[PDB]
């Protein structure tokens, strides 16, 4: 009928708009606080700094290497990252490289196109052949770095040109062999019925016999040129023998070992600062994973198939609504200091305070979770990369499918490890809440009783000082026992 | 990047009611991510948290026990501010009062006061307010730089702002902390160190402002000769 | 409630050395709920460390926090003249915030001799009835300095007040302003007003004076 008794309710933190996280028991649990681990967003544009980026607007790396006329701006050009656009084309004598990707990767790894000419002596043979496929400027022309040798008078002799190497770096020589389409064309240019081109250093030799066939029409020609490369090391010599069909080099390309590479993309370039480059823009390397693209350049996160991986750093987020009760029905949106709290209602009035001994016990465990996830996924990443490298024996020709299943197995383990910690986080947070309800029940003993809604009903008058005695670990029930039992049993 | 601006430093007589306001700029008072605290600081009591107020689909207010009875913190949404009232003030309530915002920093919790106001000194005294009397401190023959200043005297209550050339002079300025004379009034001095050649060609103006008395004086300091 | 006690109450250090400030607690404190603040003279407290060990936005690696239970420590590794302030520890217990008394950290400097100036009273003030003559020490270290007022070679006691400035955050020096207040009538009776200064950076006490009137 009056202020004879008081109420002490237990509750926890709660917010209206929580975050959904994955666990093992549930597919999605709304928690109070979490963080995103994948970088699915991107500015869209590529950042010009800190790496030296080179936009090959219309010219591929090979075309700029060889000397396609519209690529002549790229001479001696250097780069940290060469980018190739989709629009890039070739407009020069039709050709083909047997090891295109191998040569493209070799020259890309060296961040330079530094070419120096050399004084080859092609005696008895006319130099600087030309084609109207590459008109160069007003007149006919050819590749910049290639010397097309054609017969002189009515004689094309056997050329044996030697060229030693007396430098500390490695030289890269690019040359070619011309494949005419008729025997008439072969005789007119080279006199001989059948040619040869031989290039060697030391043990290595390459010997190519030209093939007279009619190829698919390109730029008014059914003839083609095959491009080969040859590396000479310090102290080595380059010897070139040919009785015909020789597309000679002008010099060599000085290649340096470096951290350069190449990637195909159409993303625009902008003035910004980004460490990690992806074909669809630049992304910040602050998150552990990224969904933006598979191929990247620079210090980048790991690639992940799914566009979301959230690590729970809170507790079960149950909200409030409509219409006092504790944690059985709804959390407390008003309690913001800590994840476990007390509320009460006594003669003095309603009050509230957080329990930091249990909140700290949860925080101290959640503290090193993100770092723990990063250490484990990194080990599993380089594990899945170390193994899964062999692939049950390999065939270069048809491995397109292996990366598609590497990403799946890696994404499965990563999403599983995040779900392992989220389960552990939900477990330990709910544990500290139930342990608090046990500590208070034990403390009150027969002086109160569980009301069923996460609260107690203290059957004696318990002022704010008495309530703080319950929150503190110092509450003697024996002194209030006689008073509370009098009210009980009545 | 919130900006908190508080009311004017003034005087409130004994047993009256203290009343300040904090006008928030760059955030809302009804923010679901912030809590607005009042803190006072005095030499006798130190830094003392007074209370706070935050909105979580409902207006919650918490108060310290030492001040629970005589205080009321009320938020005003329409002007985006929140005020502090303290009643039956006593001479122990003379302090600098700080508007400060608290925001959770650890996993969505652990509120921490990170954005602070400038702080407004309030004196609880049964004495009348009084403006100052500015006097020049002209320099004489050189002793290799000269020194001039001003003497702001006989004012109440604290505190007085002193600028030079309307904020254009910063290097060499030394505004001293006030001394409480036996009169129950305050005296203050502010000097500038300046090259001897700079005199004559350039003029130095002493800008003095004392809000509690609503006085804005500006005295030109010039060397006297014969 | 919980009470925070800071030791030492005052700390003097030379730049480059390391400061360690301890914060003692009556009762055990949650490690996540103990913060440290910096209050430069005339400004509001600026947040440095929160959650015992976590650096705020805009503070260098020199500031680091540590501790648990009733013992928390704040260390400033590479001191600078700019680090002069009063550092407080703050805790939260549930329903209340609590602060410590603070640790006044003043940075040592090589001794600097003061520049003494003396200003006679203004003629405008004399017409009002009082006369304030001002003596000024400028940019010196350490703070310990003594001013002796002499009127006609007669020592004065109790008619003078002095004010010392806070340590400059750049040059790390002090400045004193001793003022001697007399009546107008009492001011005319005597004719030569001197200001004796004793300081460590001075081999012998300095005396700046002026014969009353001028020129
Ligand atoms: C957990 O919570 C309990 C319950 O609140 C605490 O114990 C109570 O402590 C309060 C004081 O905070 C006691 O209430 C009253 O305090 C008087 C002293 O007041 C001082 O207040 C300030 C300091 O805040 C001083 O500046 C001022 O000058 C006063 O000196 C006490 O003297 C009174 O207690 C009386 O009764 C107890 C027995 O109950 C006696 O032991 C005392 O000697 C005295 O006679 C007054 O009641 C309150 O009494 C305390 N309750 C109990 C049951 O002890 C715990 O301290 C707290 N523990 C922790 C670890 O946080
Ligand atoms: C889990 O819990 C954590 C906290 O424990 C939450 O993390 C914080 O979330 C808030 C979200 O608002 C973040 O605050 C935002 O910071 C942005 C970046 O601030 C930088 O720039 C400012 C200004 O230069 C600097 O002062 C600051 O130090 C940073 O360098 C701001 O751009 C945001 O501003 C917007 O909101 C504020 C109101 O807060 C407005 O005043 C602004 O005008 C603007 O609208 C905002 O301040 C905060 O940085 C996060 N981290 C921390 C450590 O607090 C998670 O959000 C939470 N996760 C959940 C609930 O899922
Ligand atoms: C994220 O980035 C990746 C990588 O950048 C994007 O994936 C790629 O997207 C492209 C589409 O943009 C895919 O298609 C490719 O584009 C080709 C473009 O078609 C053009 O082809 C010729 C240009 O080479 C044009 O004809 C040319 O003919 C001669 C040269 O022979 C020349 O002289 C003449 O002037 C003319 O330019 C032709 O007319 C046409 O305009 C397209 O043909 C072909 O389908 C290509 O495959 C590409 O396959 C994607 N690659 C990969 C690995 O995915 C991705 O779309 C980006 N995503 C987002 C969201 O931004
Ligand atoms: C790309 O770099 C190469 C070399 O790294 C440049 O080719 C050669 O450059 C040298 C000078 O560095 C030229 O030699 C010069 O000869 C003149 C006389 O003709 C002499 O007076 C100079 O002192 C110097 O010795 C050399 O001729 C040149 N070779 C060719 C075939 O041009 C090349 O110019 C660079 N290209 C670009 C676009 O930067
Ligand atoms: C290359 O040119 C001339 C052909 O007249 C010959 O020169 C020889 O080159 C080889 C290359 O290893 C040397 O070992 C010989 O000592 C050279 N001999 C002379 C006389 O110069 C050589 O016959 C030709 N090389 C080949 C392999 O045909
Ligand atoms: C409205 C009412 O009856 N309030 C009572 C008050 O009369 C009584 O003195 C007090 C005892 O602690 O408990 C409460
Ligand atoms: C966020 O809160 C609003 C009301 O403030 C509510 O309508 C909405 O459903 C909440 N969002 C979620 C995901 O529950």
């Amino acid at each position: 009928n009056d202020n004879s008794t008081a109420t002490l309710c237990l509750g926890h933190h709660a917010v209206p708009n929580g975050t959904l996280v994955k666990t093992i028991t549930d597919d999605q649990i709304e928690v109070t606080n979490a963080t995103e681990l994948v970088q699915s967003s991107s500015t869209g544009k590529i950042c010009n700094n800190p790496h030296r980026i080179l936009d090959g607007i219309d010219c591929t790396l090979i075309d700029a290497l060889l000397g396609d006329p519209h690529c002549d701006v790229f001479q001696n050009e250097t780069w940290d990252l060469f980018v190739e656009r989709s629009k890039a084309f070739s407009n020069c004598y039709p050709y083909d490289v047997p090891d295109y990707a191998s040569l493209r990767s070799l020259v890309a790894s060296s961040g330079t196109l530094e070419f120096i000419t050399e004084g080859f002596t092609w005696t008895g043979v006319t130099q600087n052949g030309g084609s109207n496929a590459c008109k160069r400027g007003p007149g006919s022309g050819f590749f910049s770095r290639l010397n097309w040798l054609t017969k002189s008078g009515s004689t094309y002799p056997v050329l044996n040109v030697t060229m030693p190497n007396n430098d500390n770096f490695d030289k890269l020589y690019i040359w070619g062999v011309h494949h005419p389409s008729t025997n008439q064309e072969q005789t007119s240019l080279y006199v001989q019925a059948s040619g040869r081109v031989t290039v060697s250093t030391r043990r290595s030799q390459q010997t190519i016999i030209p093939n007279i066939e009619s190829r698919p029409w390109v730029r008014g020609l059914s003839s083609r040129i095959s491009i080969y490369w040859t590396i000479v090391k310090p102290g080595d010599v380059l010897v070139i023998n040919s009785n015909g069909n020789l597309i000679a080099p002008r010099g060599y390309f000085k290649m340096r070992t470096g951290k350069s590479s190449i990637m195909r993309s159409d993303a625009p370039i902008d003035t910004c600062i980004s460490e990690c480059i992806t074909p669809n823009g630049s992304i910040p390397n602050d998150k552990p994973f990224q969904n933006v693209n598979k191929i990247t350049y620079g210090a980048c996160p790991k690639y992940v198939k799914q566009n979301t991986l959230k690590l729970a750093t809170g507790m079960r987020n149950v909200p409030e609504k409509q219409t006092i009760a504790g944690f059985i029905e709804n959390g407390w949106e008003g309690m913001i200091d800590g994840w476990y709290g007390f509320r009460h209602q006594n003669s003095e009035g309603t009050g509230q305070a957080a329990d930091l001994k249990s909140t700290q016990a949860a925080i101290d465990q959640i503290n090193g979770k993100l770092n723990r996830v990063i250490e484990k996924t990194n080990e599993k990443f380089h594990q899945i990369e170390k193994e899964f490298s062999e692939v049950e024996g390999r065939i270069q020709d048809l491995e397109k499918y292996v990366e598609d299943t590497k990403i799946d197995l890696w994404s499965y383990n990563a999403e599983l490890l995040v779900a392992l910690e989220n389960q552990h986080t939900i477990d330990l947070t709910d544990s500290e809440m139930n342990k608090l309800f046990e500590k208070t029940r034990r403390q009150l003993r027969e002086n109160a009783e569980d009301m069923g809604n996460g609260c107690f009903k203290i059957y004696h008058k318990c002022d704010n000082a008495c309530i703080e005695s319950i929150r503190n670990g110092t509450y003697d029930h024996d002194v209030y026992r006689d008073e509370a039992l009098n009210n009980r049993f009545q | 990047q919130v900006q908190l601006q508080q009311s004017g430093p003034g005087l409130v007589k004994p047993s009256q009611t203290l009343s300040l306001t904090c006008v928030i700029s760059g955030d809302t008072v009804s923010s679901n991510r912030a809590a607005w605290n009042w803190i006072r600081q005095s030499p006798s009591r130190g830094l003392e948290w007074l209370g706070r107020t935050y909105y979580r689909s409902k207006w919650y207010t918490d108060y310290a026990v030492s001040v629970k009875s005589r205080i009321t913190i009320t938020p005003d949404t329409s002007k985006n501010q929140f005020s502090l009232q303290m009643k039956s003030v006593t001479p122990e309530d003379t302090a600098v009062y700080y508007c400060a915002r608290g925001s959770a920093m650890i996993f969505g919790i652990v509120i921490i006061l990170e954005s602070w106001g400038q702080g407004t000194l309030v004196t609880v005294s049964s004495a009348s307010t009084k403006g100052p009397s500015v006097f020049p401190l002209a320099p004489s023959s050189k002793s290799g730089t000269a020194a001039l200043g001003c003497l702001v005297k006989d004012y109440f209550p604290e505190p007085v702002t002193v600028s030079w050339n309307s904020g254009a002079l910063t290097s060499g300025v030394h505004t001293f902390p006030a001394v409480l004379q036996s009169s129950g009034l305050y005296s203050l001095s502010s000097v500038v160190t300046v090259p001897s050649s700079s005199l004559g060609t350039q003029t130095y103006i002493c800008n003095v402002n004392h809000k509690p008395s609503n006085t804005k004086v500006d005295k030109k300091v010039e060397p006297k000769s014969c | 409630e919980i009470v925070l006690t800071q030791s030492p109450g005052t700390l003097s250090l030379s730049p480059g050395e390391r400061a360690t400030l301890s914060c003692r607690a009556s009762q055990s404190v949650a490690s996540s709920y103990l913060a440290w603040y910096q209050q430069k003279p005339g400004q509001a407290p600026r947040l440095l460390i929160y959650g015992a060990s976590s650096r705020a936005t805009g503070v260098p690696d020199r500031f680091s926090g540590s501790g648990s239970g009733t013992d928390f420590i704040l260390t400033i590794s590479r001191l600078e003249p700019e680090d002069f302030a009063v550092y407080y520890c703050q805790q939260y217990d549930g329903s209340q915030y609590t602060f410590g008394q603070g640790t006044k950290l003043e940075i040592k400097r090589t001794v600097a001799a003061p520049s003494v100036f003396i200003f006679p009273p203004s003629d405008e003030q004399l017409k009002s009835g009082t006369a304030s003559v001002v003596c000024l020490l400028n940019n010196f270290y350490p703070r310990e300095a003594k001013v002796q007022w002499k009127v006609d070679n007669a020592l004065q006691s109790g008619n003078s007040q002095e004010s010392v400035t806070e340590q400059d955050s750049k040059d790390s020096t002090y400045s004193l302003s001793s003022t001697l207040t007399l009546s107008k009538a009492d001011y005319e009776k005597h004719k030569v007003y001197a200001c004796e200064v004793t300081h460590q950076g001075l081999s012998s006490p300095v005396t700046k004076s002026f014969n009353r009137g001028e020129c």
